[PDB]
């Protein structure tokens, strides 16, 4: 109901945070610094909750909405996904490789509704 | 919001590419 829209400023701000974090991410992963994730995932998860909250919540245009549940959304599964690198009980196996790629999809989505909300917010911002 | 995009689309191709070698 809500169409107010935070500053295109603030909006990059948040993005260029949550895009600072993420990149972070990507190179523990490449390193398989596995023991990094749930640091990473806690940054990002920060710059996720700032960003979404430079926006009412129920706002009014439809992709600023679908946007946001999916930004939501993927932060919270990254979170879970990174605490699976610690094992049920000390020792246990876990699949490394298959967690790091399932962490990195997550890392995309969240890449991919920041974006979504950049390109409809600073277009919003002209007309 | 440009840039902010393409630092965006930056970091999205370099994580499929992550993803497909």
């Amino acid at each position: 109901l809500d169409p107010g829209l935070p500053s295109t400023e603030d909006v990059i701000l948040k993005t260029e945070q949550v895009t600072k974090n993420i990149q972070e991410l990507l190179r523990a992963a490449q390193e398989f610094k596995h023991d990094s994730f749930v640091p990473c995932s806690e940054k990002i998860h920060l710059a996720v909750t700032e960003m979404a909250s430079l926006f009412p919540k129920r706002p009014a245009l439809e992709p600023v909405r679908s946007s946001l549940r999916l930004l939501n959304a993927s932060a919270y599964r990254l979170q879970s996904e990174c605490r699976k690198t610690v094992p049920p009980e000390p020792g246990a196996p876990v699949d490394f490789q298959l967690l790091t790629q399932q962490v990195i999809q997550c890392a995309y989505d969240i890449a991919k509704a920041a974006k979504q909300l950049v390109t409809i917010t600073t277009r919003e911002k002209k007309q | 919001g440009s840039s902010a995009t393409r630092e965006l689309d930056e970091l999205m191709a370099s994580l499929s590419d992550f993803k497909m070698q």
